[PDB]
């Protein structure tokens, strides 16, 4: 006799995944690489779509992580002593 | 083992002449169920594959003539050639049914002699 | 105390009261509920496969180094167990393995008898694999040797190694008896089914081995017989299967 | 009635030869006889399919390996080590309990 | 691999035991023109393959993103990065030795597709950068527990 | 067939043949063509670790005035796939006799020599084979159609069991949709 | 009303609730203490050898005279039956054949299965012997026929004397079966070991013969498949034996 | 049943010329234990037994040229016949160890062709 | 003979000695080439402090018929070898007949001046001799051979202890296995 939890609802659909990877600039140009934007969807990952297409009606709370790690651009005029970058995530 | 004597090894025979051959078993191949012996001969033409002459050691095959026949019985058989031909020029072996391991005899070479 | 054993309706080997080798501690059992993985029921058959398969008798001669057997291999050919390795898919069983020699009284030597679980070997030549025609014979014993071997896909069958690549004094560790001819005669060891899993295929897999080395090796004078006997008395113990079919190997 | 085709083999390694019965592989099994042209003939083995049982010569013990299956129908003889002594014309038969009855043709093996 | 540990584990036939996997990250700027200047901090992906699972063929591959292979971010400058894998095995021990064979049929290898898998760690970094190389070094400290 | 119906139904025609085959598959869920997309068989797919029973059941849909015998067998593990009825019927068979019962509930055991089994993971003659032989024909009334139809259904048990999720083999697209 | 029967671990046989023969009026049983004459115990097999072994499917057509198997040599190759056949020297054992058709509502025909225990069988040429290659072959069936044999050492295969000398509707006499299409499907007699001795050789004796001769002929329209098939199931029942040796015959 | 098919059936060739032939099988005749393929080479001289070329479809045997080496794998073969000699002109057999009915192929005659 | 068998036989000639030496070694397990390779002194190398008896047991494996005495002598850790018989036999000896027991149990007392001991540390005169000396012979009726041999076994007691765990000296490979 073996145990049923491994394939539970939440042990199934409660993974962690990456669903979006976008990259942000820092200074001027045009008005739309400044900022990043994503409109919560889970249709846009295939993977995860399957998942829950096994399933019409689902309920459940998120829980968002966000990985930001920043660069120096190359170039001119360089950053030189850069203090701390600070990142708003609004929902 | 059960060894299988021939003799005459060979013999130089003409054209119209009665031969025959013994093949005397180291082990009577007659069992008391059938009373069948279990002795076979077998004739080897020159560079040809073996045939059958005798089974049961007592009855014939198709495609072969009276002057092949088995005979005897016990221990001590022998092939009566009635009246000889030119097919019978070749290497005659007998063989028992009886011991497993199947040895074959020494081997009668039955040979031609011409004017 | 010179008391018969009887095992099935066969056997019958006489044998006078000594000393025995109990396995690490146990003794061979049937498997019980929470041990076993498979699908289905054992059905052991324990009305055919108890009794003595008595192999044949080796010669400790005077230059001799030693001998090894592979179970479940040694079994093959040996009845009604070697139909059950064919005819079956897992296998599961414990030995009683029975040592004894024939010597005077006048004869002088030790044998050290060791059954070694999983006693993966070697090959004789580095950078190479064994063959499986180089571990074991089906029913014959396999010989170490007092030099070194130098074939390409044997076994380094050098005595003092053991094949393994270990001090031949320390195979004390695993189930062991001692036969010295000057008090002891025979030896027996009860080996239990040793695996990671609770029933395993016997064709591919070498579930022990039987060693059997001379220490102090044979002398005699002149008018004694230039060799003592050993033989082997194997017995299966609880021996359970599963997977009927037909012979697919062998 | 087939045996196989002429082969070169090398000394030391092994041959393998087969043999097509268009009888079912029943009640008789497989006889194999070895021919020395200058001694006579000489049985090797049998294979009785019927019973399943697996027999050689002494002589053949440890020389000879006879294996039938049942779908091919066609029965096999492996020889090994091979020396100049084993160059010979082999042949296979069969027998029903009632006679050796016939043998047919076989490759001469010819070790060289 | 390490003949060291391999001698203590080889005192023994059959071992149980879980995983204590413990990573020692410390990277470096490499030389040459186009410096890395102002770099701001060096994140790493250490991704635990399960046995049979999506293995990396190279750097930017979907197997990283895979949410089977269990995964540790780790950015540096703070306490090292920390795994425990249980006992991973069909069967009910790890076997330092196996008298046999792969395939039922005595062929293959004499003993190295037994079921003794306890997967792949793989390493990567997970920054984009353009400007400079940062090359890091891993220490692997293996530790069985239970 | 695989583009159309004619993948699902088993052709059992219906004259003189009396010692051929059915059909017969390879019994490894969720890693047979057979098998691996069906509801058993997608589901295994996302895990790396299966074990437990498989319920087969064969309906005969033919006409109530038909009747005949088949020959279901069923080898073990480490077996060879039966060549022809007599060898089938030595091992492991049932005889669904098609005129007294529509479906034959047929269980397949769980055998191993460890807990679980990899999915992905493939052991030739090392799973099973469930093949299917004619017994007798199939003997039709004047006016009845000769020719039949068998449907398989293939499910799990009360003590089936998966571990080690995973991603599953089907899905083979990677960039996001637009 | 569709209920199974499973006779050891292999067989699944599907049967409906019907009549049986209990072959003279007894049950098959195991040998009592006053029965026997031979010098040891019989230690029967009833582990492996109790399970239905189902014969090939002999085809009943419109032009079919009846068919016959000889007992015990039906069983000669069928499994461990026969190898019990081989390692042994007596045996004694009852038999619970089994037989059944699968025709349709437009088919007719009517067939007699009779078990005869020492049906000795005369030859087709007068002063001449029958030999043992005519009398039964080993698990097929043999062929009664319409009109005279005429053979030099075949058996008289003349349906209406029986291959016996007899009258064919006398044979009501031995337990017997009728399998009317119109009523009845199968047929299932249960024959004890009918002997003048406690146990026999099953080699060169022939214990019974299970016939089956068509009384009224097989009909059928134009749409019907030309033929029903028969098929026949044996069970053996409490067999012991004694002797273990080697094959000695076959 | 496995079916072995040989192509060329026959072809005439002279001295020193490199010649192949193939042999294809109706079912890949390698199975996944080992990774060896079931496959011999056999050379049936004129008037003579045939004798081993290649076994394990890679190997060679004892007194045996490179002019007679075993290439290929899974379902489809050749023998390699790199500087023929006097001694290659006969015919070839392949043949499987796979399926139990052990056929043999079709046979190539490699022919001699003269001034 | 540490190439051979020949190194674990200690040979036991026949014939007039009646005064000179069997064997004998410095009592150090873990340390002396003697007891550095078996088990006791295999486990010994993995730790740096020690601390009990060492069992030792010497089996005389030669023939019934064959009769003899050997004077077993142990010295104290600070004392010097024994040179004779006589100077053995005032020490502490037993007397092993071999004709009426084949094996001599001989346990080794624990003298030190502190708790633990130094595994690898080497202190001369300060670990203890074991030697062996003849004291009648080897008496062999005719048709018994006249040379013999000894085996010796050594193991730990119940009141043995390691400490300090460190890496074994004989392990000298460093690099990785490929």
């Amino acid at each position: 006799y073996h145990s049923r939890t491994e394939s539970s609802i939440e042990n199934f659909l409660c993974r962690a995944a990456c669903v979006y990877i976008a990259t942000y600039k820092s200074a001027g140009g045009t008005p739309t690489e400044r900022y990043a934007s994503w409109r919560i969807n889970t249709r846009q990952m295939v993977q995860l779509r399957r998942k829950f297409e096994l399933f019409t009606y689902l309920r459940f709370d998120m829980e968002i992580t966000f990985v930001i790690t920043s660069t120096q651009d190359p170039g001119t005029q360089l950053a030189q002593d850069m203090p701390v970058l600070t990142h708003q995530i609004m929902y | 083992d059960i060894v299988m004597s021939q003799s005459p090894s060979s013999l130089a025979v003409s054209v119209w002449e009665k031969v025959t051959m013994s093949c005397k078993s180291s082990q009577s191949l007659l069992y008391s169920n059938t009373q069948k012996n279990y002795l076979a001969w077998y004739q080897q033409k020159p560079g040809q594959s073996p045939k059958l002459l005798i089974y049961w050691a007592s009855t014939r095959e198709s495609g072969v003539p009276d002057r092949f026949t088995g005979s005897g019985s016990g221990t001590d058989f022998t092939l009566t050639i009635s009246s000889v031909k030119a097919e019978d020029l070749a290497v005659y072996y007998c063989q028992q049914y009886y011991s497993y391991p199947l040895t074959f005899g020494a081997g009668t070479k039955l040979e031609l002699k011409r004017a | 105390r010179v008391r018969s054993i009887t095992l099935g309706n066969s056997t019958i080997t006489t044998q006078e009261c000594a000393n025995v080798v109990v396995g690490y501690g146990v003794w061979p059992s049937y498997l019980q509920d929470n041990e076993a993985t498979a699908e289905d029921q054992p059905t052991q058959p324990d009305v055919a496969t108890c009794r003595f398969y008595t192999l044949d008798s080796i010669q400790w001669q005077k230059e001799s180094d030693g001998w090894w057997w592979k179970f479940p291999e040694a079994l093959k050919n040996m009845g009604l167990f070697g139909q059950n390795m064919e005819y079956h898919y897992l296998g599961r069983s414990g030995y009683t393995i029975h040592v004894q020699c024939n010597a005077s009284k006048f004869h002088q030597g030790c044998l050290l008898v060791v059954c070694v679980p999983e006693a993966e070997m070697g090959c004789s030549d580095v950078e190479r694999e064994v063959v499986a025609a180089s571990l074991s014979s089906e029913d014959t014993a396999k010989s170490f040797s007092r030099t070194e071997s130098n074939g390409q896909h044997t076994v380094q069958t050098v005595v003092y190694n053991a094949g393994m690549g270990v001090g031949v004094g320390n195979l004390t560790i695993f189930p062991h008896q001692w036969i010295n001819l000057r008090t002891n005669n025979s030896a027996t060891i009860v080996m239990p089914y040793i695996n990671s899993v609770p029933m395993d295929n016997m064709f591919r897999h070498y579930n022990f081995t039987l060693m059997i080395i001379p220490f102090a090796k044979l002398e005699y004078t002149e008018q004694a017989s230039n060799y003592v006997p050993i033989t082997v008395t194997v017995a299966p113990m609880c021996a359970e299967y599963n997977g009927l079919r037909l012979a697919s190997h062998q | 009635l087939q045996q196989s085709g002429a082969e070169l083999a090398r000394p030391w390694a092994s041959v393998k030869i087969s043999c097509q019965a268009f009888y079912t592989f029943n009640s008789y099994g497989m006889q194999w006889v070895k021919q020395r042209p200058g001694q006579g003939l000489e049985w090797i083995g049998t294979i009785y399919p019927g019973n399943g049982q697996t027999s050689y010569n002494q002589r053949f013990k440890g020389k000879a390996t006879l294996t039938a299956d049942k779908s091919p129908s066609t029965a096999y003889m492996q020889l090994i080590s091979l020396t100049s002594e084993d160059s010979a014309g082999c042949f296979c038969a069969v027998v029903p309990t009632v006679d050796f009855d016939y043998w047919g043709q076989g490759t001469l093996v010819t070790v060289s | 691999q390490m003949v060291q540990l391999r001698r203590k584990f080889e005192l023994f036939t059959y071992l149980r035991f879980d995983m204590e996997i413990t990573f020692v990250i410390t990277s470096t700027q490499d030389p040459g023109t186009q410096l890395a200047q102002d770099m701001p901090v060096l994140t790493h992906q250490i991704m635990y393959i399960p046995p049979g699972g999506p293995v990396p063929n190279s750097a930017t591959d979907f197997a990283w993103q895979s949410s089977t292979n269990p995964s540790i971010f780790w950015t540096e400058g703070c306490a090292p990065a920390r795994m425990s894998v249980p006992f991973i095995s069909i069967g009910n021990a790890y076997s330092n030795f196996y008298d046999g064979w792969s395939h039922f049929t005595q062929e293959g290898v004499y003993g190295f597709n037994s079921l003794n898998n306890m997967g792949h760690i793989y390493v990567r970094h997970v920054n984009e950068q353009s400007l400079g190389v940062s090359t890091s070094t891993l220490r692997v400290y293996f530790k069985p527990k239970h | 067939n695989i583009n159309s119906m004619e993948a699902y139904r088993i052709p059992v025609t219906g004259g003189d043949q009396l010692h051929t085959q059915v059909f017969g598959f390879q019994m490894q869920p969720g890693l047979n063509s057979v098998f691996k997309r069906t509801l058993l068989g997608e589901i295994l797919n996302y895990y790396a670790h299966w074990s437990g029973s498989v319920k087969l059941t064969f309906v005969f849909c033919g006409s109530a005035m038909a009747t005949g015998k088949f020959l279901l067998a069923y080898s073990p593990p480490g077996a060879s796939p039966p060549q022809n009825r007599k060898q089938a019927m030595l091992g492991t068979h049932v005889i669904w006799d098609v005129g007294l019962q529509s479906s034959c509930v047929l269980c397949i055991p769980w055998i191993s020599q460890t807990h679980y089994r990899l999915v992905q993971q493939d052991e030739y003659t090392s799973a099973g084979y469930v093949t299917c032989w004619y017994q007798t024909g199939l003997i039709v009334p004047p006016g009845a159609p000769p020719s039949c139809t068998i449907l398989c259904f293939a499910s799990a048990c009360n003590d089936f069991s998966v571990r080690n999720l995973r991603d599953t083999p089907f899905i083979e697209q990677t960039q996001l949709l637009q």
